[PDB]
RNA sequence: UUUGCCUCAGGGUGCUGUAAACAUGAAAGUAAACUUUACGAUCUGUUGAGGCUUAUCCCUAGUGGUAAAGUGU
RNA sequence: AAUGUUAACUCAGAACUGAAACGGACAAGGGGA
């Protein structure tokens, strides 16, 4: 319930489309927006691994395509600092979807999913099927 | 009319104008001030550039995330060869600025201090400070009763030594260094003491204060407005070229603005860093004040395969939080902070837990030269 | 480039990456069938001159 | 003439400059540094010389060449220059 | 001082230098920088990579 | 501008990375004589060793050179 | 029924090997509704 949420490195702009790896029934997200995003003249948004997303869905169930959901983007490809003294990265391109108040709507995700938002949203950490 | 799309601007104005600067050390144009109840000692220093360097840590700030789980963070190691005070200067405050009362010379200067004073040292006659260091001391006398009745600024002349450095330059930098503290009649002794002797910085350098770094960043030449201030490039279709300001300005005022970003030199400018916080206190010929006892290997503050650009270290150390401007063999100027605070990090005590020696140029695999000869062993 | 022709008789470089031409570029096939047709016709010839076939199974053949 | 015993780099001399120019930069840079070494200003290269150097090629000159280097009496002073070969340049430090 | 051992390579893990790489498969593959990281990135094997200690316990040269 | 500096060399940290040869060695398998005899992308042991490494890398009172002093006050 | 002299470039499968990469340069259609 604490919102010390850490640096990020920036990576995932706007138009992007990366991969779901989770039983909600889409296949691939299509980043629109991303939230916490201000005002800057030529500025693309881009997703942070702690920031909800505004995305849509390109492949999938159509009970969830034709508008606009929230998703962690859990993995990304760009290599993301951390006082640890090393930065982390991975290949996949992956979010999640959730809904605004922040827990996921599926029930597990494939591939490996970020720890960050498992205490920014209580019922993550629940649901976190395999953490790197 | 308005623009549609309000943005801030390019730069700041407050570096203005972005010209070449006039010398090569960093002048101070502020030094913290003085108290009455605090007690007379030093206000500044000076050294080179031994590296601006990470040190691994552990948070102690109530709530943070990290916290007791371990850190990297990034401060600084100061090379100090230790600077020969030579001069005193007294400074006394009129409507017109403080003005020089006097200036008093050691009985005895070195050769590399009188060096700066030449253009052409190995042409000339090196006369400089001949016959002006035979002076009886009653002038002595009656020129300090006249710092203390009238003076009330002091500061010391004080001249590094580049023949320890492997500069290849012979000239001496040459600056003066505030004296802080108490009254002047307590301050008449409290400066009758280190005349002539050479500094240590551990002298007043303490752990948990603040310092400012002050040098002259990198030169690059004339350089372009995408450069120099950071403008929108211009779309690939633009006809006289894309790297330019596309509008300098409105029909009126009929003039250019100083506010607009043009072409010229950038770098080569003055720079002060503030808040940069000392935190430990170490020395030279010792050999374990940067590694701690959790560390228990062998290291000084040597580093491995030399210094690009730089040559070898063979100076004090400390330790200092951030890192530098300039470039290397640049001379750094090290000023105290002006007004000290009571805030969490600025009272928090500090303590590292280990110390990099690794081959600071590049890409590297061995952090030691015994490390590396243990490793093999046997070979040709 | 002569140790390379014998090098493509032994049979190294016959990948099919070596071909700028289609089939009847490098060779052609008109050619190919007007040789065929002279030599199983050289044969038919001789096979009259030794009478070895009768011009019944000759004009068949 | 004078006994002396150096090598030339043309590495660090063509460093800089491009593949079109980088041989007649080498010739240019021997012809200096012999008249600015021998204190002349009438300093003639040879054809061998200059074959060696334009043998390799225009984009690359020979690296490196031995320099051991002897005047002429007969404005007056002008030097011709010569050259040192030895396979292997390392352990060979330089004296009279 | 504790230092972990390089998965790729056996050299000890100095905090403050890194990265991370992980696969699909979300093991931990732990290594130094980027080229530490990028020969395996590469698909090629250690067993190849001559100038690697993995090649010399490969060929017993020891 | 002679406890310097330029050049060169002894190295050093390095970079690619394994370098110049040997093979009554293997060398996919090929062909010529009455078991041996003519090639064969590579490696194997010398080879975690060469080539390059300041021109804007580092050290060396290591040695070669370091020159005419022309102009103004 | 068979054994001797003398001129092709088209296919096919077993190898291992090379930094798992190859019409190696030059030369050359982006497709679809």
């Amino acid at each position: 319930t604490l919102k010390n949420k850490m640096r990020i490195t920036l990576s995932l702009p706007v138009g992007a489309l990366i991969n779901c790896c989770d039983n909600s029934g889409g296949k691939n997200l299509y980043i629109i927006a991303v939230q916490g995003f201000g005002s800057c003249l030529n500025r693309l948004p881009a997703a942070s691994l702690g920031d909800m997303v505004l995305a849509t869905v390109k492949k999938g169930k159509p009970d969830l395509r034709k508008k606009v959901l929230n998703a962690i983007i859990c993995r990304q490809s760009k290599a993301w600092r951390r006082h640890e003294g090393y930065y982390i990265y991975f290949e996949d391109n992956a979010g999640v979807i959730v809904n605004p108040k922040g827990e996921m709507k599926g029930s597990a995700i494939t591939g490996p999913v970020a720890r960050e938002c498992a205490e920014l949203w209580p019922k993550l950490s629940s649901a976190a099927s395999a953490i790197v | 009319s308005h623009r549609k799309f309000e943005r801030p601007r390019h730069g700041s104005l407050g570096f203005l104008p972005r010209k070449r600067c006039k010398r090569l050390r960093g002048k101070i144009r502020s030094f913290p001030k003085d108290d009455k109840e605090k007690p007379p000692h030093f206000t500044a220093f000076m050294g080179y550039k031994a590296g601006m360097t990470h040190i691994v840590r552990e948070v102690d700030k109530p709530g943070s995330k990290l916290h007791k789980k371990e850190i990297v963070e990034a401060c600084t190691i100061i090379e100090c060869a230790p600077m020969v005070v030579v001069g005193i200067v007294g400074y006394r405050e009129t409507p017109k600025g403080l003005r020089i009362l006097s200036t008093v010379w050691a009985n005895h200067v070195s050769d590399e201090f009188r060096r700066r004073y030449y253009k052409n040292w190995y042409k000339s006659e090196k006369k400089a400070f001949t016959k002006s260091l035979n002076v009886p001391e009653a002038t002595k006398n009656c020129l300090l009763k006249r710092i203390e009745k009238y003076c009330t600024v002091l500061r010391a002349i004080c001249h590094t030594q580049p023949s320890k450095t492997p500069l290849r330059m012979k000239k001496a930098h040459i600056m003066e260094v505030q004296i802080n503290g108490g009254s002047m009649k307590e301050k008449l002794e409290f400066v009758k003491e280190m005349l002539e002797k050479n500094l240590p910085v551990s002298t007043v350098f303490n752990p948990n204060e603040m310092i400012d770094v002050i040098s002259v960043t990198k030169g690059h030449g004339t350089k372009g407005v995408v450069s120099r201030y950071g403008v929108k490039r211009l779309p690939r279709k633009t006809h006289r070229g894309l790297r330019k300001v596309a509008c300098i300005g409105a029909w009126h005022p009929a003039r250019v603005q100083f506010q607009i970003p043009r072409h010229g030199q950038k770098g080569y400018f003055h720079r002060t860093e503030r808040n940069k916080k000392i935190y430990r206190i170490g020395l030279k010929t010792d050999k374990n004040s940067a590694s701690t006892d959790a560390d228990i290997t062998e290291k000084k503050i040597t580093p491995m395969g030399g210094f690009p650009h730089y040559g070898v270290v063979n100076e004090d150390f400390l330790l200092l939080k951030g890192c530098v401007a300039g470039t290397k063999k640049r001379p750094i100027t090290l000023r105290k902070n002006i007004v000290p605070q009571v805030s969490r990090d600025a009272l928090a005590q500090v303590s590292l837990k280990f110390i990099d020696t690794s081959s600071k140029i590049g890409h590297g695999r061995f952090q030691t030269s015994e490390e590396k000869v243990k490793y093999y062993g046997p070979l040709k | 480039v002569r140790l390379y022709k014998l090098a493509k008789r032994k049979g190294r470089h016959m990948g099919i990456g070596k071909r700028k031409g289609t089939k009847n570029a490098r060779t052609n096939q008109k050619t190919l069938w007007i040789k065929r047709q002279r030599v199983l016709r050289r044969l038919l010839k001789r096979l009259r001159d030794s009478k070895k076939v009768d011009r019944h199974l000759y004009h068949s053949f | 003439p004078v006994t002396k015993f150096i090598t030339i780099n043309l590495s660090k001399l063509t460093h800089k400059v491009c593949y079109k120019r980088k041989a007649p930069r080498a010739i240019k840079e021997i012809r200096s540094i012999a008249g600015k070494l021998m204190h002349t200003k009438d300093v003639r290269l040879d054809v061998k010389l200059n074959k060696f150097i334009w043998s390799k090629g225009v984009r690359n000159p020979p690296k490196r060449v031995r320099v051991k280097l002897e005047r002429k009496r007969n404005e007056k002073m002008y030097t011709i220059v010569e050259h040192v070969m030895v396979d292997s340049y390392k352990g060979l430090v330089n004296e009279c | 001082v504790k230092t972990e051992a390089c998965s790729f390579s056996e050299y000890r893990i100095y905090p403050g230098r890194g990265q991370k790489y992980i696969a699909r498969d979300g093991k931990v593959y732990f290594y130094l920088s980027s080229k530490f990281a990028s020969l395996a990135l590469q698909k090629k094997k250690a067993a190849k990579l001559r100038w690697t200690q993995t090649w010399r316990r490969n060929n017993k040269k020891t």
